[PDB]
C-alpha cells in the first residue's frame, strides 16, 4: 500500500475540519494507518517521506509520531530538509496538501542562512544541479497547479513567503531545466527498436489515464490496453520489459492474455490516399476550435493513411475522447507516415500544409488568423520531435532537421511568440545555415533578403530573442541599422546604467510613445538620486493631463514611499508597499498584514502566469518578495515591545541575507536597501524614547555606510552622496571623527575629486591625533585605516614625497595597530 | 613544508632526486648539490614516514619502468593491450599510504589528512591512443570503487607543463576573486601533472574529451567529410599548403584564399549534434565561447604558442576547451623559422562554433572582462612570472633542436626582455601606443583572424582548419 | 568647471541652501544640460508654491519660455524684453518690438555702468546681451520688408564673421547668442509662407546648427550637439540619405564615446555615396572625401580593421577621389 498511501492521506487530511462525525472515522483510519503501523519495515520509508500533518489540537498525536519517525537516525540539516521536500514533491498531489510542508520549509530557511552560504559554495562546481534552482522552480510549478483550485490563495501566500526568504541569489545559470523522470529515460533507453518505444510511451500514458475520474476515458483506455497487449509488438514489449520492477507491470498483468493468434489490425487501404489531408481547412484551425481541430487532424491521420505500425489504428477510441492524447500522439503519427513514404508525396504534401499553417500564425480580421496558442505549441512540439529522429537516408543531424521542407525563420518567430526562446534561437540558426547552404550551392544580407521575401528581418528577430533570454553580453552581438533608432540607444543606455545619457535622450526624443517616455524619465531620475526634482516633475505632470495610465500611478507610488512623502492618499506592488508603510505608521497592523499578503499573492500569481524559460525573469519577483518578507518581519518587531537585542539580531539577519546577495545585480539589490532605510527612518520617526533612538541611529548609520559601499562597487556615484547626506542629517558629529566620515572620503575619491577627499581625511587624521593616543579600542581601527588610506592616496597622486608618506602615514598606521 | 603536507611535496622531491633514474632502471656542480640536498630531505621524510616514502619510491619506479617499455609492436591496435607480466606496476596492490598522484588534494591547514582516496590496484590493460612517442594509458583503481585513468609519457619533459598548470591555477584564482568574471564563470581548464624524472612523467587523462583536430579533419569520419562532402579534402588542402611553402608571399596568400574558399567551417554542428535540447545547447555553446575567450586572453598574456589542432581538447559533456602541450610559451614561437604571427588560434572553425554572431557577441565581452582582470592584477602576475622564469630548471628559451623538432649570460637579457614585453602587454602598451582594454581586444582579434597572417603560418599549424 | 550633472545632484540633495539660489541653480543646470521639456515641467510644478515668487523666478521662466518657444507664458528685465520682442516679431507689430529692444539696451547699459568696473571679466555678460539685442534689431528690418535670398545670405555672412570675432570668448557668452540665432531662424521659417526661399532658410539653419555642434564639441559639451542634430533631423526630411550634417552627427557620436554607432553611420554614408554616384558631382566631392578620410582615421585609431584594408578602401580611395 506504499504506492497509494500519500493519495489516501492527502484526501483524508482536509475532511477532518468539515464535521465531527466523519472526523471520528477519518481520525481512526489515519491513526490505525500511521501510529499502529510505525513498527513495520515496508511502510517505514513511505511514512518517512510523507507530508507533515497540520498543526492543530486534532493532530498532536499523529504529528508527534511522524516527527519521531522522520528524525530517527539523526536530525536533518538545512540541505537535508530541502532534499526531503523535493523527495516528497516527487509524489504527485493537490497543492493544498503541501501547505504545511511549505510552512516548515519557510521556518527552516529563516532559522539558518549561514547554511545556504555553504550550499551556494558547494553548488559552484556544477551550477546546473544546484538545489536552489530546483527548489525555486519546484515552488513555481506547485504554484502553477494551484491556480483555478479551491485553495489557491493560501498556497500562493506560502509559496511567496518561501520565495522571499531566499531572495534574488545569483544562481550562476541561464536556462530553467524542467524536471524529467529518471526511470522514464532509462525505460526509453531499454528498448532499441523505435516501435517498442512507442509501445512503452502509449501504454504508460494509458495506464496513467486509467485512474482519472471521468468514466468515459477509462472505457476506451481499457479497450486500448486489450488491443495493444494482444498484438505481436505487445508480446515483444512484455518479454523485454518483465525483467524490471515497476507497478505498471503488476497493474497490466491481468489485462494481458495468452492467445494462439495475435490480433491483426485491418490493413485496409483507401482507393486514393492524401485525399483527407489535402484540405487547407484541416490544417489551419479557427480561433477557438483547437479541441475539435486536433481531434479531427489526428483521426484524419488515422483514416486509412499510412500507419504501418501495428500500435497505430488502435488509438482512435482514446484519441476521440481526450485531446491531450491527441497532441501527444500527433508527432508519432507524422513520423510513422513519413517513414513509409515513397516518391516523397507525403513529404511534399505535409511540407506545403505545415507552411500554410505557420504562415497563417504570422499573418498578423482575416479568413484564417489569430490561431490559439495551444495549436501553435502542438505544431511546435511536432517539429521538435521530428528534428530529433534520424532519417531513413542515414544522413546527419542537419539533414535530420529537414524531415519536412520548413522555412525555419517562420517557425522561430512562432516559437518566440510562444515564449520558446532557446527553441527560437536554435531554429533561427538552422534557417541561417540552410540559407547560406542554398546560396553557396547556386547577417545584414541575410536580414535584408529575409525582409524582402518573408517579411521578417533576421537580425531583428535575433534581437528580441536575445532580449527575452536576458543574457547581457549577447545583446551587443546583434547589430545593424537599428542602433540609429532612439529606442535601441535608450535600452543600451539603461542596460549599461548611463542614466544621464538615457535621461537626455528621453527628453530629446518626442516620437517615443508618451507612457514609455515618462516611465523612462522617472526611472532615470530615480536612479540619479534626483528625488526632489522627480517629485516636482510628477506634481507638474498633473496639469494638462488626463487620467494616468497605470504605470504612472505605479511610479508615483514608488516615489512616494521611497521619498517618505506620506501626505498623498487592482492594487499593485508599490501601492501595497505604500499602504503597508502608512498602516505601520498608523498602528493599523491588520490592514498592514492584509496588504502584504495581497501583494505576495499578486506577485506569485504574476510569476505563475509567464512561461518561466529564463532564470533572469525570476529575479525581480525574488527581490520584491524579499522586500515584502523583511517588511513583514519588521512588522512584528514594531507591533510588540521593541528591545535593543531584537534590533541586534534583525540587523544581523540583514547582513546575512545581504551576504547571500553578493553576486546579484544592483538592479535587484537596490529596492531592498531602499526599503530598509525607509523602515529604519520610520522607526526613528515614531520611536519616542531617548535610549533606543541612539540604537536606531547607529543601525541606520551602518546601513547607509553599507549602501554607500555597495553603490561604489557598482560604479554608481549619486547614491553614496545621498546616503552621506542622510547620515549628516541624522548624525550631527560634535566629536568630529566617525567611521562614516572615512566612507565619505572614499565616496569623494570615487567621484574624482582628490583634493576634497584628501582634505577631509587629513582633517580627520589631525582630529584623531589631537583627541587621543589611540588608546580608545574603537578608534584604533578607524585611525589606522585613515592613516593607511591617506598614505596610499598620496602615493598614487604623487602630492607628497615618498619619505614623508612613509614616515608620517604608512609607518604610523603600523605603529598604531580581535579579528 | 614536506612534514606538514607530504602529499603535495613528496613527489617533487623524489623527482629531483630521481632525475637520472631512467637510465639506471633500464640497465654541473648545481646538479649534484641539488640531488644531495633532495636525498637529505627524503632521508628526513623517511625518518618520520618510512612506509610512505618506500611505497612512493616503489610506485615511481614502477611508473618509470612502464614508461621505457616499447610500444611500437602494438602501435596499430587501439582496443587495448594487456600489461606484460614483468612490469612491476601490476604486482603493486593495496597501497594504503600513497594518495593517487593524478588527483587534486584540497589543502588542509590541519595536517592530519585522514580520509584520502588511495591506490588499491592497477588494471591489467593499457590502451594506446596515438602520439609521437606512443604514450600509454593506464587505469588506477582507488580505495573506493572508482577508476582513474592516467597518461604515462616517456622521453619527454613534463616539468614545463606542470608549472604552466600552476600559473593557470593562479590565474583561475585571480579570475574567481573578481566579481565580474566570477559571475560569468570564466575559468581555465586545468589538469594535474606529476613529472617523475627528466625524461619521464605521469599526468591526468581528461576523460570525455576529444581533440578538435580528430573531430574536424579526421579522414574517415571527420566533420569536414560527413559535412560538405563536395569540398576539398583535408589531404588536398595540406598538400597545396605544403607545395606553396617555398614560393613567394603573394603566391602563399592566393593559395591560402583558394583553399579557404573551397574549405568551409563545419565546427558549429558539435553542440548541435551532441545536445538536442535547445536550453542545453545554448548553455554549452555559451560555455564554449567563454572558455575560448578566457583561454585566448590567458595564452596571449603568457605568450602561448604552437596551438595547432592536436594540442586542443574539447570536453564532450561540457563543451569546454582544454589546452595541452604547453612547452612553447612566452612568445618563443615567433623566434621559430616560419614564425607564428597570431596571438592565439582563432581560425574559422573556432569562430564558427561560437554562433552566427561570431566574435561580435559574448566572445568580445568576455575578452574585455578577462583583459581588465589581467590589468587590475598586473603586479601580482608580474611577480609570479618573474619567479617562474628565473627557475634554473624551467628551460623556456628556444634552442635550435626544439626549433627543428617543432617543424619537420644572454639568459638574463632575454629574460628581462620577456619581462618588459609582458609588462607592456599587461599595461596595454602595444606598438608603443597605450590602449584601452577594448582597443587591445580589438587589435588582438584582428591580428588573430587576419587571413594575411594565417597564410604565412606553418601548414602544420593548419590555419585553414 | 561646467560639471552640470554634479551641480544638479548637489542642488537637489542639499536643503540648507536658501531657496531662491537653489531653484536658480537647478534651473540653470537643467537648462545647460539640454533638458528642455523636463525644465518646462519642473517650472510648471514649482508654480504650485506661489506664496514666494522672487524676481529670479520670473527671469528664469521667461528665459525658458523664449528658449523653448512656448509662446504662451504671460521694471521689465532682460529676458522679459527678449520674450516680448519675439512676441511682437511674430505678431508683426514692429513698433513695440523696437521700443522693447530700446528699453532693454538702456536698462542693460545702466546696470553695467552703475558698477565699479575694476575688472574686464565683468563686462562680458553685458556685451553678449547687447550683441544679442543688436542682432534682433538687425533681423527686424529683414522681417519687416519683403524677404530676399541675398539679404538673408548676407545677414548670415555678418553672423558668421562676428562669430569668428568671438573665437576665443568663453562658451558661457557665446551660447546665448547662438540660442537667439536659432530661435530667429525657426521664427523666420514659421512665418515665411513661401516655398522657394524656405529651402534657403532651412539650409542656413542647418549650417548654423552644424556650427553650434562644432562649437559645443570644442568645449567638450555633448548634450547640445545632440539637441542640434535632433533639431536638424526634424527640419530636414532625409530622402537623399547623404548630407553634410550627417557627418557632424557621426562626429558628435564619437565625442560621446559611442564609437560603434559613429562607425556604422559613417560606413552607411560611404556605401550610399558610392552607390548613388561615381564622385562626378562637384557638390559631393568634399563630403565623400571627408567621410572616407575620417572613417579610415577612426578605424586606424580603434583598430577594428587591418592596415591593408584601411589603406586600400578608405585612405587611398579618399586621396584618389579628390575652390579652396
Ligand atoms: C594532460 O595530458 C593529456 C591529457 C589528455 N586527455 C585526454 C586526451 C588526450 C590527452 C593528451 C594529453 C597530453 C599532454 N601532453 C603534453 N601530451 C599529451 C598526449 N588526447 C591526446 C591528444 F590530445 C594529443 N595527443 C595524444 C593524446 O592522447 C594520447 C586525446 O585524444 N584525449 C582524449
Ligand atoms: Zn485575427
Amino acid at each position: 500500500l506504499e504506492n497509494h498511501l500519500h493519495v489516501i492521506v492527502g484526501t483524508l487530511i482536509p475532511l477532518v475540519y468539515e464535521q465531527v462525525e466523519v472526523q471520528k472515522q477519518v481520525l481512526d483510519l489515519l491513526k490505525y494507518l500511521v501510529i499502529d503501523n510505525k513498527d513495520n519495515e515496508n511502510l517505514y520509508i513511505t511514512i518517512k517521506l510523507l507530508d507533515p500533518f497540520p498543526d492543530h489540537v486534532v493532530f498532536k498525536d499523529l504529528r508527534i509520531t511522524q516527527q519521531k519517525i522522520k528524525y530517527s537516525r539523526g536530525p536533518f540539516s538545512l540541505l537535508e530538509e530541502i532534499n526531503h521536500f523535493l523527495s516528497v514533491s516527487v509524489y504527485d498531489a493537490l497543492p493544498l496538501t503541501r501547505l504545511e510542508g511549505l510552512k516548515d520549509l519557510r521556518r527552516q530557511l529563516e532559522l539558518h542562512k549561514d547554511q545556504m552560504v555553504d550550499i551556494m559554495r558547494a553548488s559552484q562546481d556544477n551550477p546546473q544541479d544546484g538545489i536552489m534552482v530546483k527548489l525555486v522552480v519546484n515552488l513555481l510549478q506547485l504554484s502553477k497547479m494551484a491556480i483555478n483550485h479551491t485553495g489557491e490563495k493560501e498556497v500562493l501566500e506560502a509559496v511567496g513567503s518561501c520565495l522571499g526568504e531566499v531572495g534574488p541569489i545569483d544562481f550562476s545559470t541561464i536556462a530553467i531545466q524542467h524536471s524529467k523522470d529518471a526511470s522514464y529515460t532509462k525505460a526509453l533507453k531499454l528498448f532499441e527498436d523505435k516501435e517498442l518505444q512507442w509501445t512503452f510511451i502509449m501504454l504508460t500514458y494509458l495506464n496513467n489515464t486509467l485512474v482519472e475520474d471521468c468514466v468515459k476515458v477509462r472505457s476506451a483506455a481499457v479497450t486500448c490496453l486489450k488491443n495493444i497487449l494482444a498484438t505481436k509488438t505487445g508480446h515483444s514489449f512484455w518479454e523485454i520489459y518483465k525483467m524490471t520492477t515497476d507497478p505498471m507491470l503488476a497493474y497490466l498483468q491481468p489485462f494481458r492474455t495468452s492467445r494462439k493468434k495475435f490480433l491483426e489490425v485491418p490493413r485496409f487501404d483507401k482507393e486514393n490516399p492524401f485525399e483527407g489531408l489535402d484540405d487547407i481547412n484541416l490544417w489551419i484551425p479557427l480561433s477557438e476550435n483547437h479541441d475539435i481541430w486536433i481531434k479531427t487532424l489526428t483521426c484524419a491521420f488515422l483514416d486509412s493513411g499510412g500507419t504501418k505500425c501495428e500500435i497505430l489504428q488502435l488509438l482512435k477510441p482514446m484519441c476521440e475522447v481526450k485531446t491531450d492524447f491527441c497532441q501527444t500522439v500527433l508527432p508519432y503519427l507524422i513520423h510513422d507516415i513519413l517513414l513509409q513514404d515513397t516518391n516523397e508525396s507525403w513529404r511534399n504534401l505535409l511540407s506545403t500544409h505545415v507552411q500554410g499553417f505557420f504562415t497563417s500564425c504570422l499573418r498578423h480580421h482575416f479568413f484564417r488568423c489569430c490561431l490559439d496558442k495551444k495549436s501553435q505549441r502542438t505544431m511546435l512540439a511536432v517539429v521538435d520531435y521530428m528534428r530529433r529522429q534520424k532519417r531513413p537516408s542515414s544522413g546527419t543531424i542537419f539533414n535530420d532537421a529537414f524531415w519536412l521542407d520548413l522555412n525555419y525563420l517562420e517557425v522561430a518567430k512562432v516559437a518566440q511568440s510562444c515564449a520558446a526562446h532557446f527553441t527560437a534561437l536554435l531554429y533561427a540558426e538552422i534557417y541561417a545555415d540552410k540559407k547560406s547552404m542554398d546560396d553557396q550551392e547556386k547577417i545584414s544580407s541575410l536580414s535584408e533578403k529575409s525582409k524582402e521575401e518573408t517579411g521578417i528581418s533576421l537580425q531583428d528577430l535575433l534581437l528580441e530573442i536575445y532580449r527575452s533570454i536576458g543574457e547581457p553580453d549577447s545583446l551587443y552581438g546583434c547589430g545593424g541599422g537599428k542602433m540609429l533608432q532612439p529606442i535601441t540607444r535608450l535600452r543600451t543606455y539603461e542596460h549599461e546604467a548611463m542614466w544621464g545619457k538615457a535621461l537626455v535622450t528621453y527628453d530629446l526624443e518626442t516620437a517615443i510613445p508618451s507612457s514609455t517616455r515618462q516611465a523612462g524619465i522617472i526611472q532615470a531620475l530615480q536612479n540619479l538620486g534626483l528625488c526632489h526634482i522627480l517629485s516636482v516633475y510628477l506634481k507638474g505632470l498633473d496639469y494638462e493631463n488626463k487620467d494616468w495610465c497605470p504605470e504612472l500611478e505605479e511610479l508615483h507610488y514608488q516615489a512616494a514611499w521611497r521619498n517618505m512623502q506620506w501626505d498623498h492618499c487592482g492594487t499593485s506592488y508599490h501601492e501595497s508597499l505604500y499602504n503597508a508603510l502608512q498602516s505601520l505608521r498608523d498602528r493599523e497592523f491588520s490592514t498592514f498584514y492584509e496588504s502584504l499578503k495581497y501583494a505576495r499573492v499578486k506577485e506569485v500569481e504574476e510569476m505563475c502566469k509567464r512561461s518561466l524559460e529564463s532564470v533572469y525573469s525570476l529575479y525581480p519577483t525574488l527581490s520584491r518578495l524579499q522586500a515584502i518578507g523583511e517588511l513583514e518581519s519588521i512588522g512584528e518587531l514594531f507591533s510588540r515591545s521593541v528591545t535593543h537585542r531584537q534590533l541586534s539580531e534583525v540587523y544581523i539577519k540583514w547582513q546575512k541575507h545581504s551576504q547571500l546577495l553578493k553576486d546579484s545585480d544592483f538592479s535587484f539589490q537596490e529596492p531592498i536597501m531602499a526599503l530598509r532605510t525607509v523602515i529604519l527612518e520610520i522607526l526613528m520617526e515614531k520611536e519616542m524614547d531617548n535610549s533606543q533612538r541612539e540604537c536606531i541611529k547607529d543601525i541606520l548609520t551602518k546601513h547607509l555606510v553599507e549602501l554607500s559601499i555597495l553603490a561604489r562597487t557598482f560604479k554608481n556615484t549619486q547614491l553614496p552622496e545621498r546616503a552621506i547626506f542622510q547620515i549628516k542629517q541624522y548624525n550631527s558629529v560634535s566629536c568630529g571623527v566617525s567611521e562614516w566620515q572615512l566612507e565619505e572620503a572614499q565616496v569623494f575619491w570615487a567621484k574624482k575629486e582628490q583634493s576634497l577627499a584628501l582634505s577631509i581625511l587629513k582633517q580627520m587624521i589631525k582630529k584623531l591625533d589631537a583627541s587621543c593616543a589611540a588608546n580608545n579600542p574603537s578608534l584604533k581601527l578607524t585611525y589606522t585605516e585613515c592613516l593607511r588610506v591617506c598614505g596610499n592616496w598620496l602615493a598614487e597622486t604623487c602630492l607628497e614625497n615618498p619619505a614623508v608618506i612613509m614616515q608620517t602615514y604608512l609607518e604610523k598606521a603600523v605603529e598604531v595597530a580581535s579579528d | 613544508i614536506s612534514m606538514d603536507h607530504p602529499h603535495h611535496t613528496l613527489f617533487i622531491i623524489l623527482a629531483l632526486a630521481n632525475a637520472n633514474r631512467d637510465e639506471f632502471l633500464t640497465k654541473s656542480q648545481l646538479d649534484e648539490d641539488r640531488t644531495e640536498a633532495a636525498n637529505r630531505i627524503i632521508c628526513t621524510i623517511r625518518s618520520r614516514r618510512p612506509q610512505m616514502v618506500r611505497s612512493v619510491e616503489a610506485l615511481c619506479d614502477a611508473y618509470i619502468i612502464l614508461a621505457n617499455l616499447d610500444a611500437t609492436q602494438w602501435k596499430t591496435q587501439r582496443k587495448g593491450i594487456n600489461i606484460p607480466a614483468d612490469q612491476p606496476i601490476t604486482k603493486l596492490k593495496n597501497l594504503e599510504d600513497v594518495v593517487v598522484p593524478t588527483m587534486e588534494i584540497k589543502v588542509d591547514h590541519t595536517g592530519e589528512y585522514g580520509n584520502l582516496v588511495t591506490i588499491q590496484s592497477f588494471k591489467a590493460e593499457f590502451r594506446l591512443a596515438g602520439g609521437v612517442n606512443l604514450p600509454k594509458i593506464i587505469d588506477c583503481v582507488g580505495s573506493d570503487g572508482k577508476e582513474r585513468r592516467q597518461l604515462v609519457k616517456g622521453r619527454d619533459d613534463l616539468r614545463q607543463d606542470a608549472v604552466m598548470q600552476q600559473v593557470f591555477q593562479m590565474c583561475n584564482t585571480l579570475l574567481q576573486r573578481n566579481t565580474e568574471t566570477r559571475k560569468r564563470k570564466l575559468t581555465i581548464c586545468t589538469y594535474k601533472v606529476v613529472p617523475l624524472s627528466q625524461r619521464s612523467g605521469v599526468l591526468e587523462w581528461c576523460t570525455g574529451t576529444v581533440p578538435i583536430g580528430e573531430f574536424l579533419v579526421n579522414n574517415e569520419d571527420g566533420a569536414h567529410k560527413r559535412y560538405r562532402p563536395n569540398d576539398f579534402s583535408a589531404f588536398q588542402c595540406q598538400k597545396k599548403m605544403m607545395e606553396v611553402q617555398k614560393k613567394s608571399f603573394e603566391e602563399k596568400y592566393e593559395v591560402f584564399m583558394d583553399v579557404c574558399q573551397n574549405f568551409q567551417p563545419v565546427f558549429r554542428y558539435f553542440c548541435m549534434e551532441k545536445f538536442l535540447d535547445p536550453a542545453i545547447w545554448f548553455e554549452k555553446r555559451l560555455a564554449y565561447t567563454r572558455s575560448v575567450a578566457t583561454s585566448s586572453i590567458v595564452g596571449y598574456i603568457l605568450g602561448l604558442g604552437d596551438r595547432h589542432v592536436q594540442n586542443i581538447l574539447i570536453n564532450e559533456q561540457s563543451a569546454e576547451l582544454v589546452h595541452i602541450d604547453l612547452g612553447v610559451a612566452f612568445e618563443q614561437g615567433k623566434i621559430l623559422p616560419t614564425p607564428e604571427t597570431v596571438p592565439f588560434r582563432l581560425t574559422r572553425d573556432i569562430v564558427d562554433g561560437m554562433g552566427i554572431t561570431g566574435v561580435e557577441g559574448v566572445f568580445r565581452r568576455c575578452c574585455e572582462k578577462t583583459m581588465e582582470v589581467m590589468r587590475n592584477s598586473q603586479e601580482t602576475l608580474l611577480t609570479i612570472v618573474e619567479v617562474l622564469l628565473y627557475d634554473p630548471l624551467f628551460d623556456w628559451t628556444m634552442n635550435p633542436l626544439k626549433a627543428l623538432y617543432l617543424q619537420q649570460q644572454s639568459f638574463n637579457k632575454v629574460a628581462e626582455r620577456v619581462l618588459m614585453r609582458l609588462q607592456e602587454k599587461l599595461k596595454g602598451v602595444e606598438e608603443g601606443t597605450v590602449l584601452s582594454v577594448g582597443g587591445q581586444v580589438n587589435l588582438l582579434i584582428q591580428q588573430a583572424i587576419d587571413p594575411k597572417n594565417l597564410s604565412r603560418l606553418f601548414p602544420g599549424w593548419k590555419a585553414w582548419v
